[PDB]
């Protein structure tokens, strides 16, 4: 057959808009990502001492609600899952069931040392050494516990990633 | 306080013969719930398979001799019954319970690293 | 193109294929709504509302109330279609051909200077002319209140 | 009089309903776009019940069932007072005396349910106590 | 898998690198390899990638979809699974995923041409660029995946381009390259089965009369794993298929009967007799109106062609693995879509299969 | 009602017994369980539980050590057979 | 095609389904009454319709009250 693939055509995250369609599907991506950037509804998965900080963000001093963050208990209504606190072995199968029920798109934030890599209880017979063995993670917040601002900083960095989503342009250019 | 479903008092049995009859009823209790274990945990193996594995479990350790260690083996097997019948173990643990499992010559172990 | 006919044809289908008590309850609502709508137009608007306030608002949400306390368990397609198509051939509940296919009119009169709603006349008659009917119906409702307790209340 | 404007409103709301149904089927990114792991029907893990994470396997009391049944009488009582609302004047005193009788009969129904405590949920299955008494012999 | 995949702890590649595996084969063990799995984010890749990472082989997975690569990192340990953003039209990004790679696996293959790629441009143009670029970086081993009915002279676009994909690789990577032909695999969210479970399958009689040799995707996932760690299997052609022969129409009624799906099949749309021109016209019309990959004109022809076993190739037993039958695994993979559950065991599939064939 | 008779239990009992390793294929009322069929504890429990799955009758702990013949089980089912209660839909409509 | 009793096929196979059919049948008599009352321009017929709706309402309550007690009877063991 006849085939000729160029070589200097760049990757999607580096490819500039060229024609008018590349501006149309960038509008749809920004408009759609802006909706998810603002309506950032995590799930109250507080497990351990890290959960106290996740409450203090909702406290009047920081007021997560001002940024459009409204915790939703049910996984179906929550598009984020802030895994805060130690993930014991007795919990890990249950955590996977809660994660798999989140409709796409879905993000996971690992807050604190226990959720990241084991933390204090890394050498425990009944502690998962890092929740990344169970669910994919998009951002890691370091601390013990991370300060209420550190979680907000971790939220902001993930927001900056969501605003970089290019799904509807990917169909036009990478698919 | 009200004890949960399928509970028994922890008693230090001081008879060889009574322990024999306690076990025999227990083995039937597992077989009676053979259909349930398939439907409760959604196991891929049919009802006859579970009974086959349960029999392989009961046949395995029937030759123990110490009565003080008979009660301990009867006590913990009761807990395994109580945990399973009350639907306490997660689905994954039962699936992996039955999914567990000939050696190799010295040259085969020498080359790769043995243990 | 009376679109009222199509809706009944659908309801005449799901009634035959109804399997569990979910389907039968939905038949009741899907019967009331063509009743309510065809009464809102055409004949009487007052009783199109009086259906909704009483039928749906009192009995139908009591149907689904008890049904959740009852149970939830569990020819072909050409026969069901054949049954409907033959059942649809004749749809004249009357057989007075002159009375069906001839239209009429009424002549308005200006004598009733005291125009009032149809409900005001009903109240003006049910509360004065036929008060006995009203007072017996109250007595029946009293019987039900005492009747419903004795049947259900175990003690 | 003249409800053509209302009719168009009813049509518009009906048409607007489909727009709520259809807009999702067009705006959402396809399954391959986010993770491609599976369709809704195939993704049984997601398309399943939620029970706080752990998998599991309404016999309502008499009172709850009894309150619902007693709604049917009292609702027919209230909804049968509609004729008196639009004709409170013309029926005059005679309608007013009939109307009060139509309630006093229904008050006896109200009185009867009050005394028997039929509405209360009641707590008889539990909360029992006894006094310890020595039985010297 | 078992406990440790490598036959010997020290393995020398064709490039002279001396790789020593460490550990007892756990998550925290290593094997010293670096297997770049192109198209790893796909259905087949997520099995190829998973097995390689858990045993300690570094996996470089070039992706074009950003949100689909996140789940591949769970399988490996820290640094085991690596990511490179790329496109087949970006040559430089291709050379980023092969610079440190000792194993290069090719899985890229499409059935539907899009507004950016044709069937040839992917089964050949991607494969040719990938294979030739890997050689220039001193890649020791290349493994390739093609159709199960590769034929240079076939009138089907998929089979014609996939066959030429075998030639163009061997003229680019050279004698070292290997070609593996997988039969339609069945697994969770398998494209082979997703067509059978769909209720509204227009042209169901025509599409499902094709014949196949279904193979369990896990074994093919291990089939590449066995080949990866061995240098004895260079320059070969492998066709992997299952012993017991099944046809889609035999499966479709077998599938439906397990789900217990009187009047319903006649109404919901299970059997949609449609004219042959209409099927050809419908596929063409959607090809310019659709936005997601639909049923293609090419799969209208493939439905008339049955699977052919090639005797020049080598079976599973050549690698020491006995292929598993669809009977022992068909029930569990549709168990998501199904008083007392009836589990259709391995033998009882025939008794179901008996009930389908009986008129 | 209890529609099982003595013959019905006896006829269907053999088929279950023909499904397990039995020393002789001749089984009737007089046939034993431990002696004629050579069944030990675990072997005999599977057949006894199997008859519970077909005859739908539960054997208690009192009879456990007191079972010696297959006629007793056949006669036991008749004394302990009831039809499961049918919901309001099945019974009256 | 009503003389072949076709409506019996359209009824469900539970006691609650029989209750529904009766109320549909009684509702047919009210719609006929409203048809007769309106055309004649008679408010005596509309009084009859109001009574039919009210009376048929009570009958619904008594039927479900009996059914609920009947259904409770089967599950009336109350051992715990
Ligand atoms: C706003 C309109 C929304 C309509 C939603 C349902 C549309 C389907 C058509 C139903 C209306 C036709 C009239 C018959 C009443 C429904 C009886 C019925 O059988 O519904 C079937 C419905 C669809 O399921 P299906 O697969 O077709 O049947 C087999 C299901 N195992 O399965 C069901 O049991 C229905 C589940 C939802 C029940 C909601 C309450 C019923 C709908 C009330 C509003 C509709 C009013 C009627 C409109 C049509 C009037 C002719
Ligand atoms: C496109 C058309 C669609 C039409 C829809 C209906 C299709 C036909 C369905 C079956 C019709 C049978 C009934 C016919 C109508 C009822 C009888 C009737 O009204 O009379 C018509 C017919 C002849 O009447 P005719 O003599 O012409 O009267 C003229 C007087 N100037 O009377 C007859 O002689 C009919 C013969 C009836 C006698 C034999 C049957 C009765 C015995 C079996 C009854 C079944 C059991 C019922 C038991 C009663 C319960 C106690
Ligand atoms: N059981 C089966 O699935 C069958 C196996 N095969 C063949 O085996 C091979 C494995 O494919 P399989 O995983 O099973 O199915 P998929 O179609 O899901 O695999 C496609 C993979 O290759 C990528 N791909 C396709 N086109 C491009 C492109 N222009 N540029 C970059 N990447 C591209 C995809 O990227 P991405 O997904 O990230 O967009 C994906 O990673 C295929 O060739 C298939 O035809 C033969 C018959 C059926
Ligand atoms: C009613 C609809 C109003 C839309 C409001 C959201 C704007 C938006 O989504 O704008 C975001 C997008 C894209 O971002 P950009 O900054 O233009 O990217 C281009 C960056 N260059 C120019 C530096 C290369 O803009 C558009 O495509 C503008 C056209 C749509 C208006
Ligand atoms: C009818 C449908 C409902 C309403 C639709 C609107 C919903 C809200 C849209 C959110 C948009 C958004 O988020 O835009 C804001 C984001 C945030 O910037 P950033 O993501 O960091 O990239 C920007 C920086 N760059 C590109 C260098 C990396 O982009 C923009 O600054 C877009 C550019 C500004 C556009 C201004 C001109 C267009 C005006 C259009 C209005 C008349
Ligand atoms: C009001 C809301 C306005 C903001 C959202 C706009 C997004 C719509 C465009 C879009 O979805 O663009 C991407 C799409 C298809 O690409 P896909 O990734 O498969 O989209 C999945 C969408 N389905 C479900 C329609 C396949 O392109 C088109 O066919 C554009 C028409
Ligand atoms: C709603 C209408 C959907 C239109 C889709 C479309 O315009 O698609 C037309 C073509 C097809 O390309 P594709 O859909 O990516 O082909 C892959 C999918 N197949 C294999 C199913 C065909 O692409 C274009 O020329 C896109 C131009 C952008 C138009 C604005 C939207
Ligand atoms: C679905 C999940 C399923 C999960 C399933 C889980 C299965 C749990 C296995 C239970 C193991 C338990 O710890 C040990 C036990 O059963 S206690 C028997 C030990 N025995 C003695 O200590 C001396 C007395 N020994 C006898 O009486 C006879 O050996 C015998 C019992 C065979 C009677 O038979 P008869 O004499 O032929
Ligand atoms: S990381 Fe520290 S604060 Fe957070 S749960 Fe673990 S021990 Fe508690």
């Amino acid at each position: 057959y006849s085939s000729d693939l160029p070589t200097d055509i760049p990757v999607l995250s580096k490819r500039p808009h060229t024609n008018l369609l590349d501006y149309t599907f960038t509008t749809f991506d920004k408009m759609k990502n802006w909706a998810r950037k603002s309506s950032f509804w995590p799930m109250t998965f507080g497990l351990a001492c890290c959960a106290v900080e996740m409450m203090h963000v909702s406290a009047p001093r920081y007021d997560q609600d001002r940024l459009g963050i409204i915790f939703r208990a049910s996984p179906r209504q929550s598009d984020i899952m802030i895994v805060a606190g130690t993930v014991t072995n007795k919990m890990a199968p249950a955590l996977r069931q809660v994660y798999d029920q989140m409709p796409y798109p879905r993000w996971v934030i690992s807050m604190g040392s226990c959720a990241n890599g084991g933390g204090y209880y890394h050498y425990s017979y009944s502690v998962v050494r890092g929740v990344d063995r169970i669910v994919p993670v998009d951002i890691y917040v370091p601390g013990c516990p991370p300060t209420s601002e550190a979680l907000m900083y971790g939220v902001f960095q993930l927001q900056k990633k969501m605003m970089d989503g290019q799904t509807h342009r990917m169909w036009y250019r990478s698919y | 306080t009200n004890p949960t479903a399928f509970a028994q008092t922890t008693r230090y049995v001081k008879d060889s013969t009574e322990m024999r009859t306690l076990v025999l009823n227990l083995y039937r209790r597992y077989l009676r719930h053979s259909r349930g274990f398939v439907n409760n945990y959604n196991l891929d193996i049919p009802a006859s398979q579970v009974r086959t594995k349960i029999r392989q479990e009961f046949e395995r350790q029937r030759f123990v001799k110490d009565l003080p260690l008979k009660n301990v083996l009867y006590m913990k097997a009761q807990m395994e019954f109580q945990e399973l019948v009350n639907f306490w173990k997660q689905q994954c643990h039962v699936m992996q319970y039955f999914e567990s499992i000939k050696g190799d010559s010295f040259v085969q172990k020498f080359l790769k690293g043995a243990q | 193109m009376n679109l009222e006919i199509l809706d009944l044809s659908i309801l005449g289908f799901y009634s035959l294929i109804s399997s569990n008590s979910f389907e039968s309850i939905a038949i009741l609502v899907a019967t009331i709504m063509p009743v309510i709508t065809e009464l809102w137009y055409n004949y009487s608007q007052l009783f199109a509302l009086l259906y909704t306030l009483i039928y749906v608002g009192a009995v139908v949400i009591l149907f689904v109330f008890i049904l959740s306390v009852i149970n939830e368990k569990e020819s072909g397609l050409f026969i069901l279609i054949l049954v409907l198509l033959l059942d649809d051939l004749d749809d004249n509940e009357s057989n007075d051909n002159d009375y069906n296919n001839v239209y009429i009119t009424d002549y308005a009169d200006w004598f009733n200077n005291y125009n009032e709603s149809d409900l005001s006349v009903i109240g003006n008659l049910l509360f004065t002319e036929y008060a006995l009917l009203l007072l017996i119906i109250s007595f029946i409702l009293l019987m039900s209140i005492i009747g419903l307790i004795l049947i259900v209340k175990k003690d | 009089m003249l409800q053509d404007l209302f009719n168009n409103y009813v049509i518009l709301v009906g048409i607007l309903g489909l727009i709520f149904l259809g807009v999702n089927y067009f705006i959402v990114e396809s399954p391959r776009m986010d993770e491609n792991n599976g369709n809704i029907s195939d993704y049984i893990e997601k398309s399943g019940p939620f029970e706080c994470g752990f998998s599991s396997f309404n016999p309502i009391p008499i009172a709850f069932i009894l309150v619902a049944l007693l709604f049917l009488p009292f609702d027919l009582e209230v909804s049968s007072m509609l004729p008196y609302i639009v004709s409170i004047y013309s029926v005059g005193i005679y309608g007013l005396i009939i109307f009060i009788l139509f309630l006093l009969i229904l008050i006896v129904g109200f009185i009867y349910e009050f005394n028997t405590k039929s509405l209360s949920i009641t707590t008889i299955l539990h909360k029992k106590n006894k006094a310890l008494v020595k039985n010297l012999y | 898998v078992s406990t440790f995949p490598l036959k010997s702890d020290i393995n020398i590649t064709k490039s002279g690198k001396t790789l020593l595996s460490v550990g007892q084969g756990g998550r925290s063990s290593r094997t010293g390899f670096t297997a770049t799995v192109f198209g790893g984010t796909g259905f087949l890749g997520r099995v190829v990638v998973s097995k390689l990472a858990k045993h300690g082989t570094n996996v470089v997975v070039p992706f074009r979809n950003d949100r689909a690569r996140r789940q591949l990192k769970v399988n490996g340990d820290l640094g085991v699974v690596n990511f490179v953003e790329f496109d087949i039209r970006n040559l430089k990004s291709i050379e980023d995923s092969v610079k440190y790679s000792d194993i290069v696996i090719n899985l890229i293959g499409t059935e539907h041409f899009s507004k950016n790629f044709s069937i040839e441009d992917v089964n050949i143009g991607a494969a040719e660029r990938i294979a030739k670029a890997a050689k220039e970086a001193g890649v020791s081993r290349l493994i390739h995946v093609s159709s199960y009915n590769a034929n240079p002279s076939s009138s089907s676009d998929f089979y014609a381009t996939k066959g030429i994909g075998e030639q163009v690789v061997r003229d680019n990577f050279g004698p070292d390259a290997t070609i593996v032909r997988p039969a339609p695999m069945y697994f969770r969210n398998s494209p082979f089965l997703n067509e059978l479970l769909q209720i509204k399958a227009l042209g169901g009689n025509v599409i499902f009369k094709k014949e196949v040799y279904p193979v369990h995707a896990l074994q093919v996932g291990e089939a590449i794993e066995r080949i990866a760690f061995d240098d004895a299997t260079a320059g070969q052609t492998y066709e992997l298929f299952g012993k017991e022969r099944y046809s889609k129409k035999e499966l479709r009624e077998m599938i439906k009967h397990i789900i217990h799906i009187g009047y319903y099949p006649y109404s919901a749309g299970f059997y949609l007799p449609a004219p042959e021109p209409f099927l050809y016209a419908f596929a063409l019309i959607r090809q310019y109106i659709s936005s997601q990959p639909r049923f293609n004109v090419d799969q209208l022809k493939r439905s008339h062609i049955n699977q052919e076993i090639d005797q020049s190739a080598k079976t599973f037993t050549d690698l020491g693995m006995v292929p598993d039958e669809l009977s022992e695994y068909l029930y569990r993979y549709v168990k998501p879509h199904i008083q007392n559950r009836t589990v259709y065991s391995k033998e009882d599939i025939e008794k179901l299969r008996d009930y389908v064939n009986t008129p | 009602a209890s529609t099982l008779t003595k013959e019905d239990v006896l006829t269907r009992s053999v088929s279950v017994l023909r499904g397990f390793e039995v020393k002789t294929k001749d089984i009737d009322l007089q046939t034993t369980f431990v002696q004629d069929l050579g069944m030990d504890s675990l072997d005999l429990n599977d057949a006894l539980v199997a008859l519970e799955e077909e005859f739908d009758v539960v054997f208690d702990d009192k009879t456990a050590n007191e079972i010696k013949t297959v006629g007793e089980v056949v006669d036991f089912v008749l004394a302990n057979y009831l039809p499961t209660e049918q919901s309001i839909n099945h019974t009256i409509r | 095609m009503d003389l072949i009793l076709l409506m019996l096929v359209a009824v469900g196979l539970n006691i609650i389904d029989i209750y529904i059919m009766i109320e549909i049948l009684i509702m047919g008599c009210t719609v006929n009454t409203i048809y007769s009352a309106s055309l004649d321009n008679d408010m005596i017929g509309l009084i009859y319709s109001l009574i039919q709706i009210i009376i048929a309402g009570v009958e619904s309550a008594i039927g479900l009250s009996i059914l609920v007690n009947y259904n409770r009877i089967r599950n009336s063991e109350e051992i715990e």
